[PDB]
């Protein structure tokens, strides 16, 4: 016997009702009519909420609908005019499917628990922005939202996207709707370094946003705008700035495609449903039933999981909230004050249309985004060199072995040349300097460098009570803020690591020993293990190696022998071996190997132990380091470092002597 | 001149057809400037259509300026419905009993709706006072997606943070009643929580399902206790015994004041708000009531009424509301389910302060407690599985039983002995079994595998074996200090980058390791090319890997250093040796799993180095670890 299973809907016009019934009949024809049949019922939108709710309880539910479809009316009244149905069906847990409601407030299962849609909300548009942000590599942006469930939801979604990454709240800006003048808030926005902006608001609000933004000239180049579908449309389009980036959902305007597809999905869901037993028909009529419909949540469960990827609208799958997944948007550009498709977005991946990119103001291509850095260093020969500027004149045109002129920068640092020690203006040129300027071209920052007063990089010291003072040296300057960032050859260790953030290593090296070749088995050398007053092994007190000796318990005995006859600086330490004052010298390879090449009278031996890396210091609180590492890696992949080590490590004359 | 207001009130239920009509409205406090004009109507059972139709029907031309709703029903939904009408009408509506009094989603600010039920926040506060009174410090929350969640979670969070006491929030659970479950997903979560005192939040109907499921889970019994808000208890007239006994919840009392007295309170609030609004603007509140047409003009002006109506006082009694529309502090009663079906009062609570009646006891090793099941895997020499003598029927000597789901297998070896000494010293007893999925823990995409899985699933407290140590596992689970010197190493017959590329050497070179190992994962992390190349040289098992080395067809083998050293010592011929001094990179030791920061923890660690502290480990090394080879020394 056939069984007539009703469906119900509220649609804009009788023609669309006919479209609905037609799609339903297509569903009946193409699936078993012997077992089950589908029947269609629908009604036009009513002027108030109440006539319509009454229509659902009377005109629809009296027909025992298993589900309801809803569309936005011809003239939108306020917003979320399909609010009542979600509540009304919701009492009985009758599933509701909206065609045209992109509104975000329906995403919370709590308030509307029966609500599903064939379109993603405005909040989900953020999926694009993250992907957009992903491609262009701007991690720094600004978000401008209206204050309501819509804007706050958008913020939550985008931030949630960012949560997988280090959470990025570069800045967030909330304004309340209906406010004609927003100027002050944007004045606050300019102060924020990040130059890319994204906003969500209503059309009327957006007019005010662009109106206020143009006054402060934030529509100009070096600034980027990302926006919602609503923002580009309407009166907002009229006052919209040039070069803006914009979004439009596909088939958002059409109810009918979504009708055919939604009903198709409903049919698949039902036919999949009746495979299950212990089913109950929905309540007949509103009157006399105070009870929910036990099947309804199940119908929702299958319907959310209902696949059928082939559809007139595109791929169909439903997120947890019942919102649609994998929807497609078409990116839009404002070129010549007109809307154009620069690209189109479908699935999880953006697609680039052949059209040329536009940015605000004049750009053929301009992806630009995102004020001082005090930098500190130490005098370490391979990665840093010190010469004073000749008189007032600045720096020598001296050239690298590969023909290039040597770059150089000014640095204020300790001078031992005068009997008293003045902080002296000096010229410094280095591997780390070339790296720093490489970053400076890559990074928005500008740099001024002065060498730390203390020759030591840093070590914890001084007074007993509480914890008193702080580690002496450039590191101490970093915490103190004397320099906000540290560029030098610094080994990276946990004891320091808790105090500060560390950039990904530019270099990888480990400690080793220098001894003259011309006539040390291991890091563990019996000769070290068999110390002798006669055979010296020398180091610098307060050098990080000393921290290795003090912190480590296992070798703690061995530290003391090294402690004897310590040298103050690197040059003196190399010299002692060269002078033959000291038979052996212990230091990390990166500083040592270059010297090993430099003389060849002296040699490095054994295997780098205490294997470590050199990195640029920053406070954990400063986010610029996030880019720095991100940049460091980018510098590693291209072989930039390899060529820089190749330049600054000469390798000219030396060999394995034996 | 004469300002007579227009008002309507409805009662549903009352357990009567011919429900008591117009019992009240009788002139009281007539002095108030506006006199009430009342029309009373009753309807038997609730519906969205019936209620909407009737309320609009009473609206007609009648032009009522206020409505009070009351019900015999337990239904949650009703309040929201009437609230919706309010949003549409801008005509004030409130309710004195049952569902309308039951909590609802946060009210639209423009909308005017009020409830004589307590605030969600207030209720949470009372629940906290109750727990504090019995000094039940440690508790968890089970909630559902119903509205007020997270207003509740937040309120509990705020109330809890301030207090000095070291209370513990154990778990918070959010489960959608929608997408109703075949999975018993609620059973699967609820089964997890170990906490003694549970706060539940949901619709009246939902509580039943959650409770049947709890009854299956075993959560209703013996020492655990449940505490509930207004909604579940509702009217309290009807109580499915699916609810467990000893269930504790707060509700408004019928006895103190009967429903007509409450209705009198509502009428008094409406007419007092009218009188105050009058005093302020000398203006009639009366407005056209008809919903069907557009809302009457100057009704938009009505907002101030809400502003006036929030706090109202008569009869020396405060009706003051909160921004949400719940009354600020209605009197409340602490109620319990007495044995059988009784709802019998336990406490009274008002304003700031709470008072409760019962004194005490409302409704096994001294040093330490519980039991620990342990999982392991077989590896030689350390953990050896042997088949027990069938004639004996049970394990012999040092062998300790271990079961593998697929049969009793007999485990003995290094892990068995170390574990045995540790158990002897810390004095606890334990159950030992064998792992099935993935042996030592293995990661495919997002998820962990192996003994670590049983450590995470809490199917195992501690995992023992030849398991190596790494940063990830130390991150997820606390590890014991290393008992033995071990690590990655090489075993061959007899950093250079010879390993880095085979292709540099014209003949093809060969080296491989066992997959799903800490070694292979470490390799993939640091050295990619080696992994991608060595996947071809990967071997099924250590005996088989040994087959690849021993019979030829493979040059070098790489594996754990302890195993490679013991194998160095033990070989059918001294055909195999270690690399260099066998000094291993990635210097590590065998650790032991624990759950997290909460564990016997340090107590274990001490025990371990006591083992070496008495020198037992050297003996055990000579017996188990020492091989005969490395004989020419």
């Amino acid at each position: 016997d056939p069984k007539i299973v009703n469906i119900g809907a509220v649609l804009s016009t009788k023609k669309h009702e006919q479209i609905f019934r037609e799609a339903v009949n297509q569903a009946n024809f193409f699936h078993f009519t012997r077992k089950i049949q589908l029947n269609a019922t629908s009604v036009t939108h009513r002027p108030n909420a109440i006539q319509m709710a009454l229509s659902v309880c009377e005109d629809l539910i009296s027909s025992q609908v298993y589900a309801i479809l809803v569309s936005h009316p011809p003239a939108p009244t306020d917003h979320l005019t399909p609010t009542p149905i979600s509540y009304t069906a919701g009492f009985y847990r009758i599933p509701v499917i909206g065609l045209t409601t992109r509104m975000s407030i329906y995403s919370d299962k709590s308030i509307h628990l029966s609500f599903l849609r064939t379109v993603p909300p405005y909040s989900h548009q953020a999926l694009v922005w993250f992907e957009m942000m992903r491609l262009f590599n701007w991690n720094h942006v600004i978000l401008i939202v209206s204050d309501d469930h819509e804007g706050r939801a958008a913020q939550k979604k985008l931030e949630t996207l960012l949560e997988e990454k280090e959470s990025k709240a570069d800045k967030v800006l909330q304004f309340e709707p209906g406010t004609k003048n927003l100027t002050a808030l944007l004045l606050e926005a300019k102060e924020l370094e990040a130059r890319v902006i994204i906003l969500s608001a209503s059309e009327d609000d957006a007019t005010a946003v662009y109106k206020s933004a143009a006054m402060l000239d934030m529509t100009g180049a070096g600034y980027v705008w990302l926006v919602g579908e609503r923002e580009i449309s309407g009166s907002a389009l009229r006052y919209a700035p040039d070069g803006i980036i914009g979004l439009q959902l596909i088939n958002g305007k059409n109810e009918s495609a979504h009708i055919s597809d939604a009903v198709a999905v409903v049919a698949q869901a039902i036919h999949e449903l009746f495979e299950m037993e212990q089913i109950t028909d929905p309540p007949r009529g509103c009157v006399g039933n105070t009870n929910i419909w036990k099947t309804g949540p199940l119908f929702k469960r299958v319907l959310m999981s209902s696949k059928y990827p082939d559809g007139v609208t595109g791929r169909i799958e439903f997120n947890e909230d019942g919102d649609r997944k994998f929807a497609q948007y078409s990116i839009m550009n404002l070129q010549n004050r007109k809307l154009v498709q620069v690209g189109i977005f479908d699935g999880s991946y953006i697609i680039q249309n052949d059209r040329k990119i536009i940015w605000p103001g004049g750009e053929t291509e301009r992806p630009q985004g995102y004020t001082r850095l005090k930098i500190v260093t130490i005098h370490q020969e391979p990665f840093v060199y010190v010469r004073p500027t000749t008189s007032d004149g600045t720096c020598r045109e001296e050239y690298t072995i590969n023909g290039d002129p040597i770059k150089k920068v000014i640095c204020n640092g300790p001078d031992e040349t005068i009997p008293g020690r003045p902080t002296v203006p000096q010229c410094c040129y280095g591997f780390c300097v070339d790296l720093l300027i490489k970053l400076a071209r890559e990074m928005d920052f500008t740099y001024e460098v002065h060498l730390v007063a203390d020759g030591k990089f840093g070590t914890q010291e001084r007074v007993n009570n509480s914890n008193a003072a702080a580690w002496n040296g450039m590191m101490g300057e970093l915490l103190s803020g004397q320099a906000d960032m540290i560029v030098a050859p610094l080994t990276i260790n946990n004891e320091r690591a808790q105090y500060i953030e560390f950039s990904k290593p530019f270099k990888y090296q480990g400690l080793t020993i220098l001894v003259k070749k011309e006539i040390i088995t291991g890091i563990n050398d019996p000769r070290l293990r068999n110390p002798s007053d006669k055979f010296i092994y020398a180091t610098v007190k307060q050098s990080s190696v000393d921290i290795y000796f003090r912190r480590q318990v296992e070798l703690s005995t061995m530290y003391r022998h090294m402690e004897k006859h310590n040298y103050e600086s690197a040059a003196e330490a190399i010299q002692a071996v060269r002078d033959n004052k000291l038979h052996a010298f212990i230091w990390d390879s990166a500083v040592l190997e270059f010297e090993a090449s430099q003389k060849c009278d002296l040699v490095t031996t054994g295997e780098l132990f205490f294997r470590s890396g050199f990195g640029i210091g920053m406070r954990k609180d400063s986010p610029w380091k996030q880019e720095v590492s991100l940049n460091i890696l980018k510098s590693h992949e291209n072989g930039f470092m390899e060529e820089l080590d190749k330049t600054w490590v000469r390798y000219q004359e030396c060999d394995s002597r034996s | 001149k004469h300002p007579n207001m227009d008002i309507a009130v409805i009662l549903v239920g009352t357990t009567e057809e011919v429900a008591i009509k117009d019992v009240h409205e009788k002139d009281d406090f007539h002095h108030l400037p506006v006199t009430p004009r009342v029309e009373l109507v009753t309807m038997q059972e609730s519906d969205p259509k019936s209620i909407i139709t009737r309320i609009c029907d009473l609206m007609s031309d009648k032009k009522v300026q206020g409505v009070v709703f009351g019900d015999d029903t337990d239904q949650e939904a009703i309040a929201q419905i009437l609230d919706f009408i309010s949003v549409q009408t801008l005509t004030p509506i409130l309710g004195i009993h049952g569902g309308s009094s039951m909590i609802m989603a946060d009210k639209e600010e423009a909308s005017m709706f009020f409830q004589f039920g307590p605030s969600i926040e207030q209720q949470a506060s009372v629940m906290l006072n109750i727990m504090e009174e019995y000094d039940w410090y440690i508790f968890s929350i089970v909630t559902t997606y119903f509205p007020g969640y997270q207003d509740f979670e937040n309120k509990v969070r705020s109330t809890i943070e301030n207090s000095f006491v070291g209370w513990e929030l154990e778990e918070v659970i959010h489960l959608d009643m929608s997408l109703d479950d075949i999975d018993s997903k609620i059973q699967n979560q609820l089964k997890k929580l170990q906490s003694p005192v549970i706060l539940l939040y949901c619709t009246k109907e939902e509580a039943t399902y959650i409770f049947e499921v709890a009854h299956s889970v075993g959560l209703t019994g013996y020492g655990f206790t449940w505490i509930v808000p207004s909604l579940v208890a509702g009217d309290t007239d009807t109580v499915p015994d699916e609810f467990p006994t000893g269930l504790i919840s707060v509700s408004y009392d019928e006895w103190d004041y009967d429903l007509p007295a409450r209705v009198r309170d509502g009428i008094a609030i409406i007419t007092t708000a009218a009188s105050t609004m009058l005093s302020e603007h000398n203006s009639i509140p009366q407005s056209k009531s008809s919903c069907n047409n557009i809302q009457e003009s100057r009704v938009y002006e009505a907002h101030m009424l809400k502003r006036y109506l929030i706090n109202v006082t008569f009869e020396g009694r405060d009706l003051s509301f909160s921004e949400d529309g719940y009354q600020m502090h209605p009197k409340l009663v602490i109620i319990l389910l007495n044995q059988e079906r009784k709802w019998e009062r336990v406490g009274k609570y008002k304003d700031r302060s709470l008072k409760m009646w019962p004194v005490f006891d409302l409704y096994s090793e001294e040093h330490k407690d519980e039991h620990l099941s342990i999982v392991t895997l077989e590896e030689a020499p350390f953990v050896i599985v042997e088949d027990v003598d069938p004639l004996s029927g049970t394990c012999m000597r040092n062998t300790v039983p271990c079961r593998k789901q697929i049969i009793k297998r007999c485990c003995k070896g290094f892990c068995i002995d170390i574990l045995k000494k540790i158990a002897k010293t810390v004095k606890f007893t334990y159950d030992l079994y064998l792992v099935t999925n993935g042996k030592h823990g293995k990661k495919i995409n997002g998820v962990w595998n192996g003994m670590i899985g049983e450590v995470v699933t809490k199917r195992a407290y501690m995992a023992v074996g030849s398991l190596t140590i790494n940063e990830e596992r130390s991150e997820v689970v606390d590890f014991s200090v290393p008992f033995i010197e071990t690590g990655i190493s090489v075993m061959v017959s007899r950093s250079d980058k010879k390993f880095q590329r085979p292709n540099d050497f014209s003949p093809a070179f060969r080296f491989g390791t066992v997959p799903n190992g800490s070694t292979e994962r470490n390799i993939r992390n640091n050295y990619l090319e080696m992994h991608s190349y060595m996947v071809k040289f990967n071997q099924r098992s250590v005996q088989d890997a040994l087959l690849s080395l021993k019979s030829g067809k493979l040059d070098a083998f790489i594996y754990d250093a302890a195993v490679l050293n013991y194998m160095a010592g033990r070989d059918e011929g001294c055909k195999l040796v270690t690399i260099g001094s066998g000094k291993v990179f990635a210097t590590t030791g065998y650790g032991i799993a624990i759950q997290k920061d909460s564990g016997w923890k340090r107590q274990v660690d001490l025990a371990i180095l006591q083992l070496f502290g008495d020198g037992e480990m050297e003996e055990l090394e000579a017996l188990w670890l020492t091989g005969i080879c490395h004989n020419e020394k």
